[PDB]
């Protein structure tokens, strides 16, 4: 998390917490209920935003589900909208721990030589992303959903 | 993150001898980052070594 | 390492689901102890010079023979070593404090320290009763916020 | 014919660094005066100079000491540390860091543009710890410092070896 | 700076800023304004947080100014005050920064040597930045006092 | 690197002085803009792979001769170092613009620039047209005042190269 | 080339060619003619060979030529053979040059980077080196199928 | 010793003693009667050298033993008296061995931070060494105490 | 490097002779001056905290602007950049008066120093009186012989400086 | 490593003892058999190479087996590596013959000594028997000055 | 020479000469005029040591100045009588020099190559440094004898 960060700047130098760590220390505990709220919000909702989600991407790329296509059949379609609910589920770790890393630690780090691998096409992976964001956005506050869209704009910069 | 121990004989078959000190290069253990786990493994391997040891501290 | 935050959200992923009422709720309670843990790591952090003279103080005080000649605090350079190891301790539990998880401890301190104090010969239960003697002074300073993380890295020595 | 530096013309080294014959290896039993010289050497190779006191690394002295860590981790880990940051590369464009890592980490200079491209797309696309992770882990280094000497700048040449 | 450090650090792993800095950022440029009073009010507070952090010092340390003491005599008590007086401007641009750097590089790294080479005695040093730090944040309220404080602790660290 | 708060924090410092009215008032003037500095470096770095593919389109469509044989380039290699260094400039105008300084331009960017180009050949002519391109491109996503503030940047970059 | 793979083996080593070195380069120039006149057979056939291999994988993945594909439009279709073209030529000169060292420096070294930029899917870049193997190995004798095949897997692995 | 560095000299080269070596290590045994006279002379004065050097400090510098002196109470100037004592020891070990091998293995390394921590006034203990050297200077004779002052001033500097 | 026996040795081995009557006298003057070199240079050692102390209070005495706001040695770094510069000056005078020869002046200190500190802001007259304030405290320590010794070495760092 | 007045100047300093008439003797008799022992080690430097030679002869004369295909010593490159060994031997003993002290031998020479060659397949017992012709030809040329650190070297194998 | 590895020593640690290093400069110059005296005998000798070397070497190796050997021929016995000549005088430096650097750095670096090159035996150059050696040291008392007995030995085994 942000405390994390903070905590290995200081080993890193071999020195206690500085005046600026324990700001970034004490803004991340006031953003405690707001990071909570955004979270409950995010999973409560998960299976609509993910339904939202894969219909828009679907629209928007059919060539993924036309024969032939990477995630044609039941089964590749529904591991599809399961990546989708496992970056949503990542976009809530990022929001409750107040940085990226375990965004990183779980779903980014290895995603794009596993799509590869997969023939899985990224940028049709971002549609989707970017559909979710749209989809959580509209169950957001304009604050809470600048707040969520960091994430999801991170996690669709770390694809493309 | 996590660090491995490795333990490890890495011989000289394929130069000629010196007369300076090699057994440190030639046997030994080390904390290296998992992030470096893969480089070592293969270093010791192409230089003929053999991983005799392997262990995760915790 | 680990925060408390980091250690939920480990949980979590490992059973695969997203956050329900539970988690959320030690999720808050950490965020409620987390200004006063915050001031009581401050609270160390200015008075680091003086918590370690005084828990060395108090150490050697109560063991004399390790300064004596033949004693394993006996140089200027192993009492040098006592007293780093000693701020090492205070550090990191200061670290773990903040943190609300002793992660940062086992990985940075713990981890292959008795192997490390047996190849020296740095004699265990004399640095346990440092770290108790430190944790007593700390627990003067800013009461019983930090004992847990003194009491695990003696526990982790032991 | 007797007591010249390697150079000719350049056959110079400024004080602030290491005599350019000198070579320092560590070795598992040595006096602790030998270790902190070893140390300041390193400091002296990779950073060019000493540092004000207060700026050494204390955790990675204490695991180079006792074995837990060798000299080429060491000095892997300064040449990505925040001194080798503030020291050269927030004054410097990567082109430069190129030859400066060249120079502290190989002893030598960037002899072509393949040696300069490979480098320098680690810096542009991962970052400076990227490319001493590379840097330090070629077969050059390997051979020639090996993982217990402080890297020297060298001057015998040796097409072999770079 | 706030924004060098994250900049430098985002610099050195080519890399934009992540979430994380930026909201690093979005607190600091938030508390400017607050900052910024409060290093006005230590500037007012000029000449009398000097002659006090003296007084105190000297009162406590009265070795400093008896004979053979370094800061004996009208010019080297002038010198010793002048050097608080360095310091407490220091604290004022670390306030405004939101970080230590600046009173790192310009008081902290080589003052070891400085006043090794001065033969002024660094628990003389650490005395009298204590001393400034009880007569400073006795003239601000509750969270800047703090804030202030722990520049003040990094700084008597620093020279301890 | 400076920043403009450790730009006057270094006036003033140099001046031995306290802030006055006048450091209180450029600090304040920082400060009013941090927040559309912020919003418009999340903007850029949620962008830049756009960015970059629309500005290097215009500029490879506008000289063609650039990609093509004999053009700088053309290879695989080529096309991929001439839209890095295109990442360059994104990316280093966007930590001058969150900076509200040119330093780290100079410093990291433009200090033996052209003299890397002119010793590979790079057109600089072309780049300056590149990143005219990728200022009009970063415009259309910012907004006026964040566009007007990155034009600044673009434009210290365009000038120290040609 | 072979050769200049074998004098940057033995300039490695620091020593003249052993016996096995000048025996690769011995295979080498002996089987000179032969490569020459597949390189012949290869470029006397440019056109008709892009024409076929352009035909077959647009027929065999029409969403590249369909309206939302990469390809789509004449200009981009053009593109498209005009990248064909230039690999087909890439491998002409591996051939000559009896290793695939050309082709790697001309068009392989940052492909990935490169096509990421244009949006060009790999995958299809991999279907595209197939197609273009099984027209020019159509063209060719069962001998000389198998080593121009091996460029042409060198290829496909390579944007693969 | 100086044999010591003979020898990791002829081992960091991985070579026999060279005739400068060898003679090196045949000046140290020819002094070795001088060294091993001084060494005496020094070993059985201990007591009377220490006594009148911690005098002397004591009297040049009396806010050491004054009330918050750091030397303050019977405890803290028995511990300085020991200090003394030590450094005595450490003096008697370098003139025997023929460097300061052992001065540095056993009480130099470490002892600027140990004292620093302490707030130990260096300025003090140097007071006490360079009047610890007079006293040794007047039971020696003009040699033996040149001798002596080599390493009394090499403890002397290494403080500094 | 060279001392007084290694320049008699490369002038007799360029020229490819032995030792002849003048070479005897040359090598027997080096070693009547030696007993008097090593003197020195154990009171310099023993005395050089002191010496650095003296002499860059009698600089900044005389010139008080450089350790003001505005001077090159106002900072904490800076000021410890410039002791620590006079330290290494007084360190390798000692070393080329031990070996009776101003070589290791020219290998290890002035080749680039005037360029560094140029291009650093260093004021170069007023390092020019560090070294001499050195230079006269250094001559009080070590006694009228020694200091028309160490004197020549000063004055050959002062004028490579100049 | 330790010379024998260091060895003294460390076993008094255990104690925070100064110098007593004992530990001077022990000094003082260091000091009278060190031209001897320089002596020796000029000697055994200046014949090095021969030592080195028939100490080898005399070994592989014992055990010719070392030398046949499947040997431990079958190969230029490990017959190379058995005599660079044996001049390892051979230098430790002449620097501990210096210094009078066999510790030298135990950081330089033995640390890991065994273990290395049981990883490597060199024979122990061969390699002490060789070690022991080392200190036979040693001993025709110099006499039992050096006999001890071949017995130490032979032991720690052993 | 003894002043320059003693300056390079404590340069390599960036350090005022040692108490030991400075014992060493002092034997060294203690016992200049006798090894000056040295350097003279053995230079106003050298057609003698020359000469006697010369014969002794040609009787104990008949091979070298026989047909089909390296010194056969009038001319090749001068350049061998020559370059013996040269490591009298390479001799005579090392003796005034207190070291063997003069004598590494103009006659061993390189010699081995130096010798391959010319194909010049190299135990044939064992054979005459022996000779020369006992010639030089039979014009030299004992004590002379032995320490110019170190710089031949060192020689010898340089060549071999
Ligand atoms: C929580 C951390 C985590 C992540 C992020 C993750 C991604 C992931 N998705 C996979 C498969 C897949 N992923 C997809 C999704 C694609 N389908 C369409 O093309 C879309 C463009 C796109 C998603 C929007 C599909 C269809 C597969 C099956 C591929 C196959 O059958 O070969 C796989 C291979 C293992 C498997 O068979 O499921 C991984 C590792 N796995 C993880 O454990
Ligand atoms: C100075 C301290 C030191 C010691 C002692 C030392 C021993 C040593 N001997 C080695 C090889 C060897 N050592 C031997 C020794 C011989 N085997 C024969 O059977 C004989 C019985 C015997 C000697 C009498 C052999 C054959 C090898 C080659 C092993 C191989 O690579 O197969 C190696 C492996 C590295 C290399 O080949 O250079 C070490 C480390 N190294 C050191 O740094
Ligand atoms: C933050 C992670 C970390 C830890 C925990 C750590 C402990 C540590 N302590 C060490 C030495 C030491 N540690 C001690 C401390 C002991 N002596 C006793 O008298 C006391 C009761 C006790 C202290 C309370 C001493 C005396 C030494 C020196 C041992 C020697 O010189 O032989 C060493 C060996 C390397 C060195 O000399 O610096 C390590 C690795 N190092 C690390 O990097
Ligand atoms: C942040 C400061 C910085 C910059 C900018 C920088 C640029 C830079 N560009 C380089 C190559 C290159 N740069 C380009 C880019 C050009 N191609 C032309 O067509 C275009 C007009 C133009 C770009 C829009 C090309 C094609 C090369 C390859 C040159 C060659 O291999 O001959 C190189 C040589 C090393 C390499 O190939 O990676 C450097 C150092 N380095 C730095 O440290
Ligand atoms: C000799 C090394 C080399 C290569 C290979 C190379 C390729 C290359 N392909 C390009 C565009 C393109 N490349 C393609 C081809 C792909 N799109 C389809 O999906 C197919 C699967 C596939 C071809 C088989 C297309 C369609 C474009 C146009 C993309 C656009 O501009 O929107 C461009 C941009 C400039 C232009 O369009 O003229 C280059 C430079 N350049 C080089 O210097
Ligand atoms: C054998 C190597 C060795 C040395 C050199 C050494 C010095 C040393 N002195 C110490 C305490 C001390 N040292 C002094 C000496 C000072 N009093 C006056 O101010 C003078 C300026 C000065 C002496 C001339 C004093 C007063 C203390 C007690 C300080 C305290 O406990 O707060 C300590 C802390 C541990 C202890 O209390 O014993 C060390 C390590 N220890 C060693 O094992
Ligand atoms: C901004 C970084 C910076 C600092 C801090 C700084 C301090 C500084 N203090 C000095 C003298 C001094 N400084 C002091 C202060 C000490 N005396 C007492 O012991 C007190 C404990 C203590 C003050 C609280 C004194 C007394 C002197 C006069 C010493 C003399 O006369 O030589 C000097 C020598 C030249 C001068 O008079 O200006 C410097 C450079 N310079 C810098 O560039
Ligand atoms: C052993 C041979 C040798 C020398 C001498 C040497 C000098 C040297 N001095 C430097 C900086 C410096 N040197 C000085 C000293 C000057 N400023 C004051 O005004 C004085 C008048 C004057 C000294 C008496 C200062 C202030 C700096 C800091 C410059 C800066 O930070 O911008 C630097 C730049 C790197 C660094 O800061 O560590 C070098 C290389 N380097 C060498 O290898
Ligand atoms: C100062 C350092 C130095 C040395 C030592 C040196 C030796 C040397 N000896 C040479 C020739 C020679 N040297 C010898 C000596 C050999 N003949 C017998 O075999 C003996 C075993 C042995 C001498 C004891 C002979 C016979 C030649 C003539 C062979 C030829 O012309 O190739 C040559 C070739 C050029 C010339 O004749 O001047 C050199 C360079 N050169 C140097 O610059």
């Amino acid at each position: 998390s942000a405390i994390t960060k903070a905590i290995l700047n200081a080993d890193a130098e071999a020195r206690y917490l500085s005046p600026g760590e324990i700001d970034v220390v004490r803004g991340y505990l006031a953003s405690g209920e707001r990071r909570v709220r955004v979270a409950r919000v995010l999973s409560d909702n998960a299976l609509r935003i993910v339904r939202g989600a894969g219909d828009t991407m679907f629209q928007k790329r059919p060539d993924l589900v036309a024969p032939g296509g990477n995630a044609y059949g039941e089964v590749r379609t529904a591991k599809c909208l399961r990546d989708l609910d496992y970056f949503l589920r990542l976009v809530t770790y990022g929001v409750l721990a107040g940085d990226t890393s375990p965004i990183d630690e779980i779903g980014l780090i290895g995603i794009k030589e596993t799509y590869s691998l997969l023939e899985v096409p990224v940028p049709g992976v971002i549609d989707g992303i970017k559909a979710a964001k749209q989809q959580a956005a509209a169950l957001l506050s304009s604050e809470d959903a600048a707040e969520a869209s960091f994430y999801f704009d991170y996690v669709i910069s770390a694809m493309s | 993150a996590r660090t491995i121990s490795i333990t490890a004989c890495v011989p000289r078959r394929t130069k000629s001898v010196g007369a300076s000190r090699e057994i440190q290069n030639v046997y030994f253990t080390k904390r290296i980052s998992f992030d470096q786990f893969t480089p070592e493994y293969q270093r010791i391997h192409r230089q003929g070594g053999t991983i005799l040891n392997v262990q995760c501290m915790g | 390492m680990l925060d408390a935050v980091t250690k939920i959200i480990n949980r979590t992923d490992a059973e695969g689901r997203y956050f329900a009422s539970k988690d959320f709720d030690e999720v808050t309670r950490f965020f409620a102890t987390g200004e006063a843990r915050l001031r009581a790591a401050s609270t160390i952090s200015a008075n680091a010079a003086s918590i370690l003279r005084e828990s060395a103080a108090a150490l050697f005080t109560e063991q004399p023979d390790l300064l004596r000649p033949g004693g394993n605090a006996y140089t200027s350079r192993r009492y040098a070593a006592c007293v780093r190891d000693m701020e090492y301790f205070l550090r990191y539990a200061t670290y773990a404090l903040v943190a609300g998880d002793t992660s940062v401890i086992d990985e940075r301190v713990l981890n292959g320290l008795k192997e490390t104090y047996m190849s020296l010969g740095v004699p265990i239960p004399s640095t346990v009763a440092g770290v108790t003697a430190m944790k007593g002074v700390v627990a003067s300073m800013i009461g019983s916020e930090a004992n847990v993380y003194f009491d695990h890295i003696a526990k982790g020595l032991s | 014919s007797v007591g010249d530096l390697p150079g000719g013309l350049w056959g110079v080294r400024p004080g602030f660094q290491s005599p350019p014959k000198q070579r320092y290896r560590w070795t598992l039993k040595q006096s602790k005066a030998e270790k902190e010289a070893l140390l300041e050497a390193i400091y002296r190779q990779v950073l060019e100079r000493v540092l004000p006191e207060g700026s050494r690394l204390n955790e990675e002295e204490s695991r180079l000491n006792n074995g837990d860590i060798t000299v080429r981790e060491f000095v892997r880990r300064l040449a990505s540390s925040d001194l080798y940051v503030q020291s050269f590369l927030v004054r410097y464009p990567n082109t430069k860091l190129v030859e400066k890592l060249y120079k502290h980490l190989l002893g030598r200079a960037p002899s072509n543009q393949k040696e300069i491209i490979k480098y320098h797309d680690l810096l542009a696309r991962k970052g400076l710890k990227a490319a001493v992770d590379a840097m330090v882990t070629t077969e050059e280094y390997t051979e020639i410092f090996g993982d217990d000497t402080v890297p020297f700048a060298r001057y015998t040449t040796d097409p072999a070896h770079g | 700076s706030v924004v060098t450090k994250a900049i430098v650090s985002a610099d050195a792993e080519a890399r934009y800023l992540s979430p994380g800095e930026l909201d690093r950022i979005r607190g600091f440029v938030s508390s400017g304004e607050r900052r910024l009073r409060v290093a006005q009010t230590l500037t007012e507070s000029r000449e009398r947080i000097i002659k006090q952090a003296g007084d105190q010092l000297f009162q406590k340390r009265p070795d400093l100014v008896s004979p053979g003491g370094n800061a004996y005599g009208a010019e080297r008590t002038a010198s010793c005050l002048r050097d608080l007086d360095y310091y407490l401007r220091l604290v004022t641009f670390g306030i405004v920064a939101g970080d230590v750097t600046p009173i790192e590089e310009i008081g902290v790294i080589g003052v070891k040597e400085m006043y090794r080479n001065l033969e002024v005695p660094l628990p003389g040093m650490v005395e009298a930045v204590k001393a400034m730090k009880s007569v400073a944040t006795g003239l601000l309220s509750g969270d800047d006092s703090a804030e202030v404080g722990y520049y003040f602790d990094y700084l008597a660290g620093a020279l301890a | 690197m400076q920043d403009a708060i450790t730009s006057v924090i270094n006036t003033y410092d140099v001046q031995g002085k306290y802030f006055d009215t006048s450091a209180f008032d450029k600090l304040k003037a920082y400060y009013a803009t941090g927040e559309l500095r912020v919003r418009a470096a999340g903007t850029i770095s949620a962008n830049a792979a756009t960015i970059i593919k629309e500005a290097s389109a215009k500029l490879f469509s506008n000289q063609p001769d650039l990609v093509r044989p004999g053009g700088n380039a053309y290879t695989t290699r080529r096309y991929a170092a001439c839209v890095r260094d295109m990442d360059y400039f994104l990316r280093y105008a966007t930590y001058a613009m969150l900076a509200g300084d040119t330093s780290i331009l100079d410093e990291r960017v433009l200090n033996g620039l052209k003299e890397t180009y002119n010793s590979l050949g790079v057109p600089i002519s072309s780049t300056v047209q590149g990143i005219q391109a990728m200022k009009e491109v970063t415009g259309s996503l910012v907004g006026s005042g964040a566009a007007k503030e990155m034009g600044v940047y673009f434009d210290y970059l365009s000038s120290g190269l040609s």
